[PDB]
């Protein structure tokens, strides 16, 4: 709402930045527990009852449901 | 409007900790508690419920996990073995 | 010093002066109007001569009382409870400053 | 677009059997409303009673049935003609019936 | 850029701050400040073209359809029904420039508004909004003092009315009430002179009654030195004027006493009943007898009376009134010089009001009396009778009167005064940018735009009277420049001169200096807010 | 307070003297109460109940500390600590019954005002520990402690 | 920028404003459809209106009044609320020129929307209306003619002015009848103003010319039981006393005895009280008795054991009237009978008004009250019938008080338009073309008095411009078949306050509203 | 009904025409009393005509005055017509209420109801030297049961009220009295409470109460009533039950509950002057009648009836009876309408033929 006159939600600022960094430290903290030999796989299930246990972070990155682009950025990556 | 902002879609549960591991071994142990009467040589059968109308009244282990669904993927997995173990030797499914 | 609102003056408040150069202030907490003695006090008389006499020895007690602070010598009045216009004209007659419902604090 | 005084003049006489015809409906359904928005929404050893005994064995010596009522007859049950209980339920019901 | 903030943590757990902060909304930075000064601008801007002699009214209307027509800034902006903070700031402003002043309640606007619009260039420029305010305060400080140094006294004495007339003239000048311009100056100049303490104390206000009844002309509109009552006489068959009346003052009501503490009088005999009734005509009687000792031709109760007094007043040729309010009971015994008596045992000549004729009115087909009192030998305490042709201009006049009113209470508290048409805020403009001129940089441009907002007054007026407001404005500032004359204003009724003090255009110097105060520090306040945290829940 | 009946309180008034006389006799009686109770050397007054406004002014004039307590169970500490016995009535007390304290005083701890009684002896039969803290969620962890 | 047309909302919900150009154009339709409403309704062939109540009780009402044409109407225009105001308050400072000064203001926002158009400041209006104003006012006051010296000229006057100011109404049916009852009704009066003393009784069945004023007075009270009903030169005491289960005003007292036997000898006490009031009121020597208040039983029998007429539940009004109509004392205390006036009259009776009964007070001694007994076929015949006779009567008391008067018909609108342009003519600047629409807006005026009878109205204001031009002080409208002529000669007289009044209210008010620019509604309740 | 100003208020109408004409109806109802429906008709007729005038370019002014020029002309015609008329022509009278029963239900009754209607007029109007009636003086009491022919003409009053003395009925000679205050214990206007201490005074105050109920009884019995009327009352007890059985046992009858709007009709039909108070209750204002009985209408209720009285007043009352509700409103309707008739007989002795003679003479 303003003289900007556009039809959507905008941020700026340190808004912006905290939202991004939020974002990339939340897709790193979903495979930070699978690191290293004392890492331990995950299960994934895909809303049908399908499992998939895995450690590759690829693969856990590949599965999960991203909205925001920059966590999307980081599972492109 | 404003529909709100966040990393991962809704409906995305995540649990972590020794909550997992608790929830993992208790489903394996109450998988095994099912058909745990239905071994050796004085077992009693069991009657199951074919959703389409059927009735399988059977002893084996492998039938009766078979016949079952489950929602915890620990219980899944378990059936899995136990069909696993099935297929490759024939027998031995609820010892397993 | 201190200073504060005005307080709800009655009628006949701006007959009295608003400037005094040596006050005498005499802090009341004392409602002066007529009203009843007290609210379970009941009157009973048969004769119209203590009828009378009731009446008079009301207006008697409130002037008594308008008496009493006018005889004190102090020229400026301030009540916590109620003071009313009765006594707002007394006080005028006599070039008195009167002010009631004033705060505790 | 102007003229906003308008002055509808006689508009609305030809029209006052249609609006009366749907403005009684219009203020039977209110009352209804009204009526039934009355209660809701508004509000939405001798300490043991020793007598409660004997008043159940004397209160079964009288069986009848309470009434069931009908929208609107609930409004004139009570519009016309004492204490009055109402029972409000949907088939704890059934005790407090036999009550 | 709202909505508080949504973070649901990083591990994806809630997140739950302020609560229901889903629907709060906040605003921060320089966007609050750029909202603020738009909401502002928008207010000054709607206030601006209500300024001057043409300047225009506006038409309010209340929730209940109720109409008022007027061009008082304060009532303007109380009458509206805004949501803005900042909106609502600014009628509180206008408020403090009516409580304290009385005058002036639209000049402050424009200037806050003109101030915080050019605060949105200096912010756009790269400034701390705290730099401008100090730069508006230091600006403000040196046009206050120039003000003093221009200033000229005047006499507010009785018996030279002249400079006071033209005062009150200069302030109606705006009003509706102009087609009654002098007339209308006239009375309020010697309402404020009549109730006043000479030493430049106080102007009470209580004892200036103001009432309005419809009907008449405009024109009818006169001051009467005494109490002007909505009462009338009691019985329908006494007279209707009274000479030399010697008022008795009265809150008792002609009834028999009556205790205040809870009473029962027990009658028990035939002989009881007859003592009763022996008892009460008596009192009657001998209230009414004791009346009539005092010599008064006429009796003012507060709190009725009943058939028998009112039969018995009629008998003796006393003329009486009845519900007389309790302001309305102090307002005739200061007028009329008597006491208020409680009652009939306490009463006597010495506390007898005077009068010199009390006087029941007529208003024509319309069945309503009105009691006059007037004609008081010495009466401290004045009314005003306000007459029209329809209630709106009716209040209208009511509040012009007021303005008036508050304005030579002004001058009486204090004698100096401006040249007003936009000249001193001009010459203030001009020793503004002077004392800029010689000081660092960077409050400078705090200070010329402080000078530009206080140039917009006489744009204003310009624009409103028709004229170019630049060229005329540039014109008069020249003119002001070469020859040193702070009494250039702007010609708005098209006089053919310039000069403010020929033309008598004068303003009091406290509202000038209570204007540029006012919308400085609220100015200041306004720049200082970076954050709004509103609800948004937008309820009904 | 003046003590009053307790079925039913009614001021038969049946001649204006008595009406004069009533207030003046009342104020005057509550007032020589008052004055026997300070004639005892005693300088604070602790009560359970109200305080009447007359009561207050007349216990003023003697230079009479008023303090109340609303609660009976702070009454009882109280009486504890100090060694008075809680009078039933508005009579002088006894020797016995007259409670001693080595100072009494109106205080501000942080912001708030509190009336402490305070003894210099490592004695008595009550005692209380001041607690301070940045938080109040920290100062009940700390009374947990304490408990 | 504005408040409404700005990124930022600045208002609550539901509350608006309306800048320049949209506050003037909704103030001019507001005040045009007003004028245009209460227009039709005027000079002598103006129709009347139905105003058909929409509320639970539906009231009916037919009038040609303005003034109540305006104020029972649900009006959202602000303007139009300004306009209706202003109806209202000339009727209650007279009871003509209601329709008058509200097409006057009409006519003159018109001219004011065509000048704005014509890219003139409203300033500029204002000012050359305030000159046009004051030009016209100094014109009606040369033209105003006094005849109160004279009392035959002044009792002509009186009969033109009451037949003009009904020539409008539905009584023109029977003008003259209606007109000689108005103005013996008002001189009846003897100069006093209250027109209340004047009392309108309306009474269903018969025609019109049926109606009549009352040689002496009514009353629509009742008798005691045991009282007489004919009384032969009444001596009338009228009261304001209870006589009504009296009870002694000391609020405390009470009855408390041990034994009913006292209780029974302080009833007969009271009972005595009242009858020793009641012989105390008879000691005036009177016939007829008027209360105020209420009689109970008991005094009405003691009244009637002494043969004495008593009339009980004579309001305000009614002993307010029958005092000045007999000359009696309203009294509340009877222990001075010498001090005590009573009124008298020379016969009083029951007469039979329709189906209902009424007391007349015949041969009255003052008179300075009258009762008008209006007869009519419908409801709405007998109000409006009262309301054109209210409005007579108020000019009548006007011109009473005021004996100038001026000529109707148009003429006096003439003159003053005729001085208004000839001062616009003689002044630069646009203010002359305010002046003329000022002056366009008085001929609107005669304009629409012939439009409303289907005559040729252009051709005869013409003629009247310029019989006016010429110096034909006195030319008007001659309504009688559609020319001009002298109404001088015609007698149409007319108030000069009335038309004062009109001329000023509708400058102030067109000033008033021409002065607005903003119109700002808070949210509705 | 048949009565066009009842069936115009009737149906509500909802346009301000017809509103008018149903006021036409009613004012003509009020200066007439019939012909309330040919009034309507005529106004709708002379609308109609005026839609054709308007439709040929006429405007509604000269119309209205040509209508009234005709009006004036038809009036003069009518009068033209009339023939005079004596009160003491009883055939005519008679002719006139058959004419105005002809329309009516009860046109088969006209027998018994127009000469009950010309008598009711004649016995409440002097004959000569009148010039209105008031038909309030004529009161008509309609009892449910029976037919229209059981019609009466009670010269007396008949009241609605049953009797308290339930065993005493049918006083002959009888001596009515009217009283206005109450038989109960004593009350004063000031409020009162008698305080007892003592069991001697309990029994002092009800031996008193009873001993002043007795007291009240014997002056009422002494002046030789024996019809006793009580005014209602409802701020105390007008008739105690004490008092009643002292009044039973003085062998008077007791009426109770007496409205205080009859108080007026009552006296002007007895000839009793209301008593407010025991001390003026004496003989001299009383009523004497001749019988006055309360009968029974076979099982349909209960009537009081005064018949005969001493220097009789100018009032009588009509007794309508009928099957149901709605033929008896119906007969009231009409007798009303045949009362009316001869009023304006009363007013205006002018008699002119009727069966569309007039209208179509105007016409012509
Ligand atoms: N006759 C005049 N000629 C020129 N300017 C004037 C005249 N009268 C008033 N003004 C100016 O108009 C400005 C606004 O005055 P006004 O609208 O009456 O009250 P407010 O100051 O509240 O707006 C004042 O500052 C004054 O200087
Ligand atoms: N007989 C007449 N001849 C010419 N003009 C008339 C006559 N009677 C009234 N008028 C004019 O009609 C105008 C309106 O009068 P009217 O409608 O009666 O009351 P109002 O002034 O309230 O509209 C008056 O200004 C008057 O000049
Ligand atoms: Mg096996
Ligand atoms: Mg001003
Ligand atoms: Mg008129
Ligand atoms: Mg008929």
């Amino acid at each position: 709402e303003g003289p900007l006159s556009v039809f959507g939600d905008r941020s700026t600022g340190e808004t912006i930045r905290s939202q991004n960094v939020m974002a990339a430290a939340s897709i790193a903290n979903i495979v930070k527990s699978s690191l290293g030999p004392v890492g331990l796989d995950k299960m994934l299930v895909d809303d049908i009852g399908d499992v998939t246990i895995t450690n590759d972070g690829a693969t856990i990155l590949k599965l999960l449901e991203v909205e925001h682009p920059a966590a999307k950025v980081l599972c492109e990556l | 409007g404003h529909r709100p902002v966040l990393v991962l879609s809704q409906n995305t549960k995540r649990e972590s900790g020794r909550k997992v591991q608790s929830g993992n071994i208790n489903a394996a142990k109450t998988i095994a508690d099912i058909i745990r009467t239905c071994l050796g040589p004085k077992s009693m059968m069991k009657m199951l419920l074919d959703p389409m109308g059927g009735i399988v009244m059977t002893n084996d282990g492998n039938a009766i996990l078979r016949e079952i669904q489950v929602q915890h993927p620990a219980a899944k997995s378990m059936i899995e073995i136990s069909r696993t173990q099935d297929e490759e030797v024939g027998d031995g499914t609820t010892s397993v | 010093g201190v200073a504060f609102k005005k307080t709800f003056s009655y009628a006949g408040f701006e007959m009295q002066p608003k400037k005094y150069h040596n006050p005498k202030i005499a802090l009341l907490n004392v409602e002066l109007e007529l009203k009843a003695e007290k609210d379970n006090a009941e009157i009973r008389v048969h004769t119209v001569e203590d009828y009378q006499a009731i009446v008079d020895a009301e207006w008697n007690i409130l002037y008594d009382k308008l008496e009493k602070i006018h005889h004190s010598g102090a020229k400026v009045v301030l009540s916590k409870l109620p003071i009313g216009d009765v006594a707002t004209q007394y006080f005028a007659d006599r070039d008195m400053f009167c002010a009631g419902r004033v705060p505790e604090e | 677009l102007a003229g906003e005084g308008i002055s509808v003049n006689t508009g609305p006489k030809g029209v006052i059997n249609d609006w009366r015809r749907f403005k009684q409906l219009e203020t039977e359904q209110r009352e209804e409303q009204c009526r039934e928005m009355e209660r809701l929404i508004k509000k939405l050893f001798l300490q043991q009673y020793r007598k409660q005994r004997m008043e159940e064995m004397r209160q079964q010596l009288h069986f009848k049935q309470v009434f069931e009522i009908s929208g609107e007859g609930f409004l004139d049950m009570i519009d016309k003609e004492i204490v009055i209980m109402v029972h409000i339920y949907e088939d704890g019901t059934e005790a407090m019936n036999g009550c | 850029a709202s909505m508080g903030t949504l973070a649901f943590d990083e591990y994806g757990r809630p997140f739950l701050i302020i609560k229901d902060q889903d629907r709060k909304s906040r605003l921060m930075g320089l966007e609050a400040l750029k909202s603020h000064i738009m909401a502002a601008k928008a207010v000054a801007n709607t206030m601006r073209t209500s300024l001057g002699p043409n300047g225009l009214d506006k038409m309010m209307v209340d929730k209940d359809g109720d109409v008022t027509v007027t061009n008082d800034g304060a009532t303007i902006l109380s009458m509206m029904d805004v949501d803005h903070q900042i909106a609502k700031l600014m009628v509180e402003l206008s408020k403090s420039q009516d409580d304290e002043i009385g005058d002036g309640t639209t000049g402050v606007v424009v200037l806050a508004g003109a101030l915080l619009e050019e605060a949105e260039q200096l912010l756009d420029r790269g400034i701390h909004p705290i730099r401008i305010a100090d730069g508006y305060e230091q600006a403000a400080r040196v046009a206050i003092e120039h003000l003093d140094k221009i200033s000229d006294s005047v006499l507010v004495d009785i018996k030279d009315t002249e400079p006071l007339i033209q005062t009150a003239k200069t302030t109606l000048g705006s009003k509706v009430v102009n087609s009654c311009h002098r007339q209308m100056a006239e009375i309020a100049v010697n309402a404020v002179l009549t109730v006043a303490d000479m030493e430049r104390r106080d102007v009470d206000f209580e004892l200036i009654k103001v009432e309005g009844k419809v009907g008449g002309r405009l024109e009818d509109t006169k001051l009467i030195k005494g109490v002007i009552v909505d009462k009338d006489f009691s019985h329908p068959q006494m007279p209707k004027k009274v000479e030399d009346a010697k008022i008795a003052i009265l809150t008792c009501p002609f009834e028999p006493p009556k205790p205040k503490t809870k009473h029962k009088l027990d009658v028990t005999s035939v002989e009881d009943y007859k003592a009763l009734q022996k008892y009460e005509k008596e009192k009657f009687e001998e209230m009414i007898q004791q009346i009539k000792e005092t010599g008064a031709n006429l009796a003012i109760c507060q709190w009725g009376f009943d058939d028998e007094a009112n039969h018995l007043l009629l008998q003796n040729n006393l003329p009486a009134v009845r519900w007389v309010g309790g302001p309305e009971i102090e307002l005739i015994a200061i007028a009329t010089g008597g006491r208020i008596v409680p009652r009939f045992s306490e009463l006597t000549a010495e506390k007898l009001g005077f009068a010199g004729l009390v006087q029941e009115i007529s208003f024509g087909t319309t069945k309503d009396k009105m009691l006059v009192i007037e004609q008081c030998k010495n009466s401290r305490a004045v009314t005003i009778f306000i007459r029209g042709g329809n209630k709106m201009i009716i209040e209208e006049a009511k509040r012009s009167l007021h303005d008036a009113l508050c304005v030579i209470r002004n001058l009486i508290r204090d004698n100096r005064v401006v040249y007003g048409g936009g000249a001193a805020e001009i010459s203030c403009a001009l020793a503004v940018s002077q004392e800029a001129d010689k000081c660092p940089t960077l409050e400078q441009y705090a200070m010329r735009a402080f000078a530009d907002a206080l140039e917009v007054i006489p744009m204003a007026l310009s624009e409103n009277s028709g004229m170019n407001p630049i060229q005329t404005m540039t014109e008069v500032r020249a003119r002001q420049v070469k020859e040193m004359n702070p009494a250039l204003g702007i010609d708005c009724l098209h006089k053919g001169t310039n000069d403010m003090k020929q033309q008598h255009v004068i303003e009091t110097l406290i509202g000038k200096k209570q204007q540029i105060s006012l919308a400085t520090q609220m100015v200041r306040m306004i720049l200082k807010i970076d954050d709004i945290r509103k609800p948004g829940e937008s309820e009904e | 307070d003046g003590m009053i009946t307790e079925t039913k309180g009614t001021v038969l008034i049946k001649t204006a003297e008595e009406l004069m006389n009533f207030s003046k006799g009342e104020e005057n009686l509550m007032d020589a109460q008052v004055k026997a109770i300070a004639d005892t050397g005693a300088n604070v007054v602790v009560t359970g109940g109200k305080v009447a406004d007359m009561a207050l002014h007349y216990a003023n004039k003697y230079n009479i500390m008023l303090v109340r307590l609303n609660s009976k169970w702070d009454l009882r500490r109280l009486c504890k600590t100090v060694g008075a016995t809680a009078l039933p009535r508005l009579t002088p007390p006894v020797l016995e019954e007259m409670g001693h304290c080595d100072s009494v005083y109106l205080s501000e701890v942080g912001d708030t005002q509190v009336v402490v009684f305070k003894h210099e002896k490592e004695d008595g039969a009550i005692s209380t520990i001041v607690l301070r803290g940045s938080t109040d969620n920290l100062m009940d962890d700390i009374e947990r402690a304490v408990d | 920028a504005s408040l409404s047309l700005a990124p930022v909302n600045i208002f609550k919900a539901g509350a608006d404003e309306e800048r320049a150009e949209t506050a003037r154009l909704t103030s001019f339709i507001g005040a045009i459809a007003i004028g245009d409403l209460v227009k039709s309704t005027l000079g002598p062939k103006g129709m009347d209106k139905i105003l058909l109540s929409s509320g639970r009780d539906a009231s009916l009402m037919v009038t040609n009044d303005g003034a109540t044409i305006l104020k029972n109407i649900g009006v959202d225009n602000p303007a139009a609320k300004v306009l209706v105001d202003m109806s209202r308050v000339q009727d209650d400072e007279v009871g003509d020129g209601t329709t008058s000064v509200t097409v006057l203001a009409a006519e003159l926002l018109r001219e004011a929307e065509s000048l704005i158009a014509k890219k003139i400041h409203p300033q500029t209006i204002i000012a050359g209306w305030r000159e046009a104003t004051k030009a016209a006012r100094e014109a009606l006051l040369s033209s105003a003619v006094d005849h109160g010296s004279d009392e035959v000229k002044f009792r002509q006057d009186l009969m033109n002015i009451a037949g003009t100011t009904l020539s409008s109404k539905l009584l023109t049916h029977h003008k003259d009848h209606f007109t000689k009852l108005a103005v013996e009704a008002v001189l009846r009066l003897k100069g006093s103003g209250n027109l209340e003393a004047i009392h309108i009784i309306k009474k269903l069945g018969g025609s019109l010319a049926d109606s009549y004023l009352d040689e002496g007075f009514l009353l629509d009270k009742k008798i005691g039981v045991n009282q007489p009903k004919r009384i032969e030169n009444a001596k009338i005491l009228i009261a304001n006393t209870g006589m009504d289960t009296d009870k002694i005003k000391i609020f405390g007292s009470r009855v408390r005895v041990d034994s009913t036997a006292k209780v029974a000898e302080i009833e007969h006490a009271e009972k005595e009280k009242m009858k020793e009031k009641v012989e105390r009121i008879l000691k005036h020597g009177i016939n007829c008795f008027i209360n105020r208040q209420l009689i109970y039983n008991y005094p009405e029998q003691l009244f009637g054991a002494a043969g004495v007429m008593a009339i009980e539940h004579a309001d305000f009004a009614g002993v307010e009237r029958l005092a000045l109509v007999t000359g009696g004392e309203i009294a509340s205390t009877f222990d001075h009978p010498e001090l005590v006036k009573l009124g008298s009259c020379k016969l009083i009776e029951e007469v039979m008004i329709g189906e209902d009964k009424l007391i007349h007070f015949s041969g009255v001694a003052l008179g300075e009250a009258c009762t008008i007994v209006l007869r009519g076929a419908t409801q709405q015949i007998l109000d409006e019938a009262e309301r054109s006779l209210h409005d007579a009567l108020c000019v009548l008391a006007q011109t009473v008080k005021d004996s100038r008067t001026v000529y109707g018909g148009g003429c006096s609108e003439m003159l003053m338009a005729h001085a208004v342009t000839q001062l616009a003519n003689r002044t630069p600047g646009k203010e002359a073309v305010a002046m003329e629409s000022y002056a366009k807006a008085l001929r609107m005026l005669p304009t629409i008095i012939a439009d409303n009878a289907g005559y040729d109205s252009a051709d005869l204001v013409a003629q009247l411009r310029a019989a006016h031009s010429e110096g034909n002080t006195t030319a008007g409208l001659d309504m009688r078949e559609g020319t001009i002529g002298d109404m001088a000669i015609l007698g149409i007289t007319e108030s000069f306050q009335v038309k004062r009044q009109v001329l000023l209210s509708a400058a102030e008010a067109a000033e008033v509203i021409l002065r607005v620019d903003n119109i700002i509604k808070a949210a509705p309740r | 009904t048949n009565d066009g100003a009842t069936i115009l208020k009737q149906m509500q109408v909802l346009h301000p025409a017809a509103r008018m004409l149903v006021e036409l109806s009613k004012a003509q109802d009020i200066e007439a009393g019939d012909g309330t429906t040919s009034v309507v008709i005529i106004a709708g007729s002379l609308l109609d005509s005026c839609t054709k005038l308007l439709q040929k370019g006429i405007h509604p002014t000269i119309i209205s005055e040509s209508f009234q020029k005709a009006l004036e002309k038809g009036i003069e015609i009518l009068t033209d017509m009339s023939r005079p008329v004596e009160l003491s022509d009883r055939e005519t009278l008679l002719n006139s209420a058959t004419t105005s029963l002809n329309s009516k239900v009860v046109s088969q009754y006209s027998s018994l109801l127009s000469p009950m209607s010309v008598n009711a007029v004649m016995k409440v109007i002097d004959p000569a030297t009148a010039t209105s009636v008031d038909l309030r003086d004529i009161k008509i009491v309609k009892k449910l049961g029976g037919t229209i022919d059981d019609c009466e003409l009670v010269e007396g009053l008949v009241l609605t009220q049953k009797v308290s003395n339930s065993g005493i009925t049918r006083v002959e000679k009888a001596k009515i009295g009217l009283i206005q205050f109450c038989l109960s214990a004593p009350k004063t206007d000031m409020d009162n409470q008698i305080v007892v201490s003592d069991y001697a005074q309990m029994d002092r105050v009800l031996r008193e109460e009873r001993a002043y109920i007795l007291n009240l009884v014997k002056q009422i019995k002494k002046t030789g009533c024996n019809v006793l009327l009580i005014q209602k009352s409802i701020l105390r007890d007008a008739l105690s039950d004490l008092a009643l059985h002292f009044l039973n046992k003085m062998k008077i009858m007791v009426i109770k509950d007496i409205e205080r709007e009859d108080i007026e009709f009552i006296c002007k039909t007895i000839g009793t002057k209301p008593v407010a108070h025991i001390d003026q209750f004496t003989a001299d204002m009383l009523g004497s009648a001749e019988l006055a009985e309360e009968v029974n209408l076979n099982g349909s209720g209960k009537l009081l009836k005064i018949t005969g009285c001493a220097s009789p007043g100018k009032t009588v009352t009509i007794v309508v009876r009928g099957s149901n509700k709605l033929v008896i409103e119906e007969a009231e309707r009409s007798i009303h309408d045949a009362l009316c008739v001869i009023r304006c007989l009363v007013k205006k002795r002018a008699l002119i033929a009727g069966g569309g003679a007039p209208e179509i003479e105007l016409a012509l």
